């Protein structure tokens, strides 16, 4: 293409062609934009492209061309600056400074080319980071001098200083060594008095854009400057009065005052206290007179979203909440400051009515901070009684749907079951509940009165709406635990009586669904009440059972969830015989279980059975418990027994899709009950166990047969997915039981051998796509719980899953994601609980183990990566614990340097930043092994180095070589100093990590200072 | 004395024969894989003036059309190897993304029941489009 | 008629997946790293007429960054993306924000925490506060489940058009007019476990 001409550096640069490529990129579209983009990227990445920058800057008629020229220079300056000969450095600095001066002096350019100028200023700042103050000591005095000369130049200087303060104080942590950052912080600190003088002068003398630029720079300084600059000058007065009045400066001044409300400031000093009160007082008076009174409808203002109102309101909220959180104590004692305190809070009340979730969270965080303080601090709550009373209203009327309420309104005005969970309101609900709980404790009478009377207006119909009955109901449920049992008694009674009244009066299925969701939520939130009112509890449950036959699927699902919620708390009352009842309610429930659950979806049936298991485990007498368990299991066990008889006689019957569903639901029912009963489930497990393992084998044969007959595509078919579900649920059941078992001798004597026999060879001898990841998961739990008791079984597990699973996952990082994850979990527990199993591996298999570990920590998957690093660490500890024996000596000779170099590789490649902490920990461990002479053999083979030589000397030599070849742009000195520091710091993780971070900075550039590694 | 008081979907002319939630896929031939095209309500729309019946499907929230084509009599609903709750069929003239393009579609439902109800209703609409 | 939107954030946070979801409806499971920038027009129909975003989906991997902040010139709005399963991605949000606002000084910006579908969330909701002092809108999203997937564009359109009550509306639906099928039949539909 014509456009590709700029890529030939053997020919002189056609600036007109560059400008065309650039225009085509930014202003073009389609294929031409795409071609032009590639060309510009190739151009920009040419390691000589920077030599063209002056030419472009001088001759280009295109601002974007010149921007791109400045990016090319920025890259040179931040990575290879110290490579250049000194006259190129001076030359680059001169034409950058000169371009800035020149663009500022031409007003039309200043007005219209802001992007370019800002980019120039950043480019200058990158030069300062390299050169200042050591090779540019007059930069600041001269900048100050230049400022007075022109208003455009002065404005721009403020931008330069803002960017410099940012680069040095706010963004230096990740981008500079500790030593260099300190250097630059000290340098800026030493010159600040003169910068401040210029700043204050500009602010005092009052052009609006110059003032705004100066205030934006001040905002940055407030992050770090000494407090005397803020409190001992007249700057607070200016900020809180003059700069609040004009809307041009008001936005940034408010942000400055928010930062000021955070300065480090003495706690005993009465004058500073007076000044902190005064700036707030001024600020609030300016808002009231220039912006809006305390009575103004901010909800409405925000919704209108005129001009910059939303951001202003956001900023006011941040200012008020920040200031009051630190300083409201200053305003609480003096009666003359009371009006200010209460007005500031009244603004917050108004801000809290705004419909904007993220803003609500900001204000709510502040309310929590306040109400928590009022709960504990003597003599405070009365000050805020009216603020609190208003807050009670705001929270109650803006309560968000809790996770339990499964009905929602659709766009068609129908109350439907939710499609998905409102995952993003979980936390908001919790925060709202927390505040409302405090508010209720602060005045329980006020809260009752607000709620009961809001309810009154729902019955009578005056405020009736779904929105209003909902938030009220959620609010009411949310304060459970805040009242005395006795007041709670009367309160709940009142609320429930009224919600019942409400239901009767509300014709239609959408109304009934809303009101039923609300009643179910409230009753489920008050178990203390339920435990005290048996007739009521029982009638509630019978009613939940009625809802299990509802055609409205939202109500039905909620009934199930509410049933288990109530049972989790009230289970004792279902297990005993209540006065004046003929049997424990659990007996009544079990008996009618087929009727009750007839219309439920299977997973709802399983939840039901799980609830019953919770009750049954309350019975501690073993004979009675087991009988309850076998009663509960009657229907699944009868279905099971006929399935087993049929299946054994003819394996074709297992073929049927309907039978496969039936079997899966049987096992799932067992899982559900086992989950709630844990160790108490054993007798039921015993009833099915041997036949269940026979079923696993039968199903396994069917799956293999189908894959042989239809191909791998078989694994996608509904038939085969149905058969694997059986296998997975069987593994889940066994896993669930073993994870909770208390009799481990029975696990080992009775459960394990048949389990291993049934699952391992089957897993091993299946094609990869037919292998179930859940086998590995099951085996992890087995090793976790009883691995120490079954050393030979652990050997068998490794033999069966290790090599074949590794070969599935060692081609790339993406295939078989579940296997990958379960595989490293299993290796982790084996390494932790039955290390002997690895000691028994043949040498080739052990190498693959080491390979597997190193492969793990090259993953970007966190699941895997984290386990890989932990295994490596645990492995080193395991080797170490063996002491001076041949296996350990051989492990070091073979593997110490593989681990060191592999760990360095992931530390330094920039694609494994999430693992830094654990990587650093592993490296420190490995280095400390040599430092402390815990390696008993030479790591070096003999004649590689003199006979008496130490591993410490050899380790340094090995590392210096490794690093010299991996990072050839580093000097020898840099490498030596880095290694000296790292080895010295190998007992102090915090410092050790700083040194690693410093190295990661230096490898990104040329000519880093080796003395940086002496930082302390 | 009277006081003066203070001061298009294109589905307007159609009858909704049938509505069901669905996920729609299209088969990318070059890479042999299905790609999701949308999730939402799949509607059978019978035009009051022509008695002709179309499939119209819009994505949740954005309400963008992901299917708009006549339920052709020549079309046939086929099972997919992986599913007991989907149909695959070839469509020669879909106008969801502008100009009429041919596609192989797959449409999946919440249950086998819904898939079966869909097919029944799909063949009913084919007969209507015959008359 | 038309607005330049730049999309920035760490590699693997789901920028391209999110954009594709909006463009074609699809969910791309593979991670193919963006090289510099991919530009895509994206139109929404609203009660105030059509709005077109020209979406500059930029590269998050440093090695593939291309023109970097050169991409942001004349951006009229932005999305900053992170991944709630990866803490380093939230940690770097201030870095993306800094580079962006240095070029685009007064534009509406949405911060999106993607992948909220993943059970094991690492960036706690409570932790997410960077947007507050920077005046960014924030949303939990998932390109995979479509959780809040429309909100970032609906918010930006309201800001750009200057209309708080702007809504997405149904686009008009015009009257509509070989071993290729067997392959389609015998290629399994993805995610057969899903609700739909
Ligand atoms: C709509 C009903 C309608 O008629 O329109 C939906 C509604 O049925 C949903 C109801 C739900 C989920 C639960 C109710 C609250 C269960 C009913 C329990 C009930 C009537 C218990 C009786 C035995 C009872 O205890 C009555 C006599 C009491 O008055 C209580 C309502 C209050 C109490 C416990 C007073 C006390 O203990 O002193
Ligand atoms: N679970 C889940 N995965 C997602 C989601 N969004 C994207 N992904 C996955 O995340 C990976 C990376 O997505 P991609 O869009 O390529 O990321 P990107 O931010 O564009 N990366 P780059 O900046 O390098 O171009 C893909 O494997 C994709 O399927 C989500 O919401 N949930
Ligand atoms: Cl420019
Ligand atoms: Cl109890
Ligand atoms: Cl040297
Ligand atoms: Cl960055
Ligand atoms: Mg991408």
């Amino acid at each position: 293409g014509a456009m590709e001409g700029i890529l030939d550096f053997s020919n002189d640069l056609d600036i007109a062609l560059l400008d065309q490529v650039v225009s085509t990129f930014y202003q073009g579209s389609g294929v031409q934009q795409k071609q032009a983009q590639e060309i510009l990227t190739k151009f920009q990445d040419n390691p000589d492209a920077w030599q063209k920058a002056d030419q472009i800057l001088q001759f280009s008629t295109n601002p974007q061309s010149k921007f791109i020229a400045l990016s090319i220079l920025d890259k040179l300056i931040t990575r290879k600056w110290k490579l250049l000969p000194n006259d190129h450095r001076i030359g680059i600095r001169n034409f950058v400074v000169g371009m800035i001066i020149s663009m500022c002096q031409d007003d039309e350019v200043f007005k219209t080319q802001k992007n370019l100028i800002n980019k120039s200023d950043l480019t200058l700042v990158q030069i300062l980071k390299q050169e200042w103050p050591q090779n540019w000591p007059e930069f600041i005095p001269e900048l100050i001098g230049s400022s007075s000369s022109s208003v455009n130049v002065c404005e721009n200087n403020m931008i330069v200083l803002k960017l410099l303060s940012e680069e040095v104080f706010d963004f230096s942590a990740e981008q500079m060594t500790q030593a260099k950052a300190l250097h630059l912080k000290n340098s800026m600190s030493k010159e600040f008095e003169q910068i401040f003088k210029l700043c204050f002068q500009v602010l005092e003398q009052g052009s609006s854009s110059l003032i705004v630029a100066t205030l934006e720079s001040l905002l940055r300084y407030l992050h770090w400057i000494p407090y005397r600059y803020i409190y001992e000058t007249n700057i607070l007065e200016l900020l809180s009065t003059k700069f609040m009045t004009s809307p041009d400066t008001r936005a940034i001044t408010l942000k400055c005052l928010t930062e000021v409300s955070n300065l480090k400031i003495p706690q005993d000093n009465d004058l500073i206290k007076r000044q902190t009160v005064l700036f707030f007082q001024n600020t609030l008076q300016q808002i009231a007179t220039s912006v809006m009174p305390v009575t103004a409808d901010l909800k409405a203002t925000y919704a209108n979203a005129n001009g910059n109102d939303q951001s202003f309101l956001q900023d006011l909220a941040m200012f008020l909440t920040t200031y009051l959180a630190r300083n409201r104590a200053l305003l609480e004692s003096d009666e003359s400051l009371r009006e200010l305190l209460l007005n500031a809070h009244q603004y917050l009340i108004q801000l809290s009515k705004i419909e904007e979730r993220e803003l609500f969270k900001t204000t709510l965080d502040y309310w929590h901070n306040l109400v928590a303080d009022l709960f504990y601090e003597p003599l405070k709550k009365h000050i805020y009684e009216e603020i609190c009373s208003q807050l009670r209203l705001v929270i109650i009327e803006n309560m968000v749907r809790p996770e339990e309420v499964l009905v929602v309104e659709n766009d068609e005005g129908e109350i439907v079951r939710e499609f998905v969970k409102e995952s993003d309101t979980i936390q908001l609900y919790k925060s709202e509940r927390e505040v409302l709980v405090y508010l209720t404790h602060l005045n329980v009478i006020d809260t009752e009165e607000i709620m009961i009377s809001k309810l009154a207006r729902q019955i009578d119909g005056s405020e009736w709406s779904w929105h209003n009955i909902n938030t009220l109901s959620w609010a009411i449920g949310s304060i459970s635990g805040t009242m005395s049992e006795d007041t709670e008694k009367r309160f709940v009674v009142t609320v429930i009586k009224d919600l019942l009244d409400l239901c009767v009066k509300k014709r239609g299925k959408d109304n009934k669904a809303v009101v039923a969701s609300d009643i179910m939520y409230v009753v489920g939130q008050y178990p203390r009440f339920l435990k005290a009112h048996w007739n009521f509890l029982r009638t509630v449950i019978l009613k939940l059972f009625e809802f299990m036959h509802e055609t409205h699927e939202g109500v039905q699902d909620m009934a199930c969830d509410t049933f288990i919620k109530i049972v989790q708390k009230c289970k004792y009352h279902f297990v005993i015989q209540q006065p004046r009842e003929s049997e424990p309610f659990i007996q009544t429930i079990i008996r009618d279980i087929q009727k009750t659950t007839a219309d439920l979806q299977p997973q709802q049936v399983h939840t039901f059975y799980k609830a019953c298991g919770i009750i049954i485990s309350e019975e501690r007498s073993v004979a009675e418990r087991n009988r309850l368990l076998s009663d509960l299991m009657q229907l699944p066990n009868m279905a099971w027994d006929t399935i087993v008889e049929q299946s054994t006689a003819n394996p074709t019957l297992l073929l049927d899709s309907e039978t496969v569903k039936i079997i899966a639901n049987i096992i799932k029912t067992n899982v559900a009950v086992c989950t709630s009963m844990g160790a108490d489930f054993y007798p039921q497990l015993g009833h099915i166990y041997y036949n269940m393992l026979q079923l696993y084998r039968a199903v396994s044969s069917m799956i293999s047969a189908q894959v042989a007959a239809e191909g791998l595509i078989a694994t996608k078919t509904p038939k085969v997915r149905g058969l694997r579900t059986i296998k997975k649920e069987i593994l889940k059941l066994v896993e669930t039981y073993i994870s909770k078992a208390r009799n481990l001798d029975d696990v080992v004597k009775v459960l394990v051998e048949p389990l291993l026999n049934a699952v391992l060879e089957d897993y091993m001898n299946n094609v990869p796509d037919a292998r179930d990841a859940e086998v590995l998961n099951c085996m992890t739990t087995v090793v976790e719980k009883v691995g120490h008791m079954i050393p030979q079984g652990v050997i068998l597990i490794l033999q069966s899953v290790f090599e074949c699973t590794l070969d599935m996952i060692n081609k790339d990082f993406t295939e078989y994601p579940e296997h990958r994850v379960e595989f490293y979990k299993l290796l982790k527990v084996i390494n932790e609980k039955s290390f002997a199993a690895f000691l028994e591996l043949p040498p080739a298999a052990f190498k693959l183990f080491v390979d597997a570990i190193c492969w793990a920590f090259k993953h970007n998957n966190r699941d895997v990566e984290v386990n890989g690093l932990q295994i490596a660490l645990d492995l080193v500890k395991n080797i170490e614990r063996m002491g001076n024996v041949p296996f350990a000596n051989e492990f070091h000779k073979n593997y110490f340097f593989i681990f060191v170099s592999e760990t360095f590789f992931v530390l330094t490649d920039s694609d494994h930043k999430s693992g830094f902490s654990k990587q650093a920990l592993l490296l420190m461990k490995l280095i400390s092994l040599v430092y402390d002479n815990k390696i008993s053999v030479p790591l070096y083979q003999e004649a590689e180095v003199p006979q008496g030589t130490s591993n410490q000397v050899y380790l340094s030599q090995y590392l210096a070589n490794m690093l010299s070849n991996a990072f050839p742009h580093l000097t020898s000195e840099q490498i030596a100093s880095f290694l000296s520091a790292l080895t010295k710091q190998c007992k102090d993780l915090v410092v050790f990590k700083g040194t690693l971070r410093d190295f990661l900075v230096q490898i990104k550039e040329v000519g880093g200072d080796p003395t940086d590694y002496l930082f302390a | 004395i009277h006081f003066e008081p203070v001061v298009k979907t294109m589905e307007e002319d159609e009858e909704v024969l049938y509505k069901v939630r669905a996920k729609l896929f299209r088969f990318d031939k070059d890479a042999k894989e299905w790609k999701e095209r949308g999730t939402g309500d799949c509607k059978f729309l019978k035009n009051k003036k022509t008695n002709k019946v179309r499939i119209l499907m819009r994505r949740d929230k954005t309400l963008k059309i992901c299917a708009n084509h006549i339920i052709a009599p020549e079309y046939t609903l086929k099972p997919n190897v992986g599913s007991d709750r989907s149909w695959v069929y070839a469509c020669t003239a879909d106008i969801a993304e502008g100009e009429a393009e041919a596609f192989t579609f797959a449409i999946r439902f919440g249950s086998k029941e819904n898939a079966d109800k869909f097919k029944e209703e799909f063949e009913k609409a084919q007969e209507i489009n015959k008359k | 008629v038309q607005f330049k939107l730049v999309l920035v954030g760490d590699g693997g946070t789901g920028k391209t997946t999110f954009v594709k979801r909006h463009l074609t409806g699809e969910f791309e499971k593979k991670y193919v790293a963006t090289l510099g920038v991919e530009v895509h027009p994206l139109v929404f129909h609203t009660n105030r007429g059509p709005i077109k975003f020209n979406v500059w989906d930029t590269a998050g991997q440093e090695k593939f960054g291309g023109l970097r902040d050169g991409y942001y010139i004349q951006a009229q709005c932005a999305i900053i993306m992170f991944d709630v399963t990866s803490r380093v991605t939230y940690k770097n949000v201030p870095n993306w924000h800094r580079d962006l606002v240095r070029v685009c000084e007064n534009i509406p910006i949405v911060l999106c925490g993607n992948k909220v579908d993943i059970k094991d969330r690492k960036v706690k909701a409570k932790s997410i506060v960077f947007h507050r002092k920077k005046n960014l809108q924030y949303y939990d999203i998932s390109a995979k489940s479509n959780y809040n997937f429309e909100k970032p564009f609906l918010w930006l359109a309201r800001k750009l058009i200057g209309d708080p009550n702007l809504e997405f509306v149904a686009m008009p639906a015009l009257a509509p007019p070989e071993h290729d099928l067997e392959v389609a039949q015998t290629t399994a539909l993805p995610d057969e476990d899903d609700d739909l």
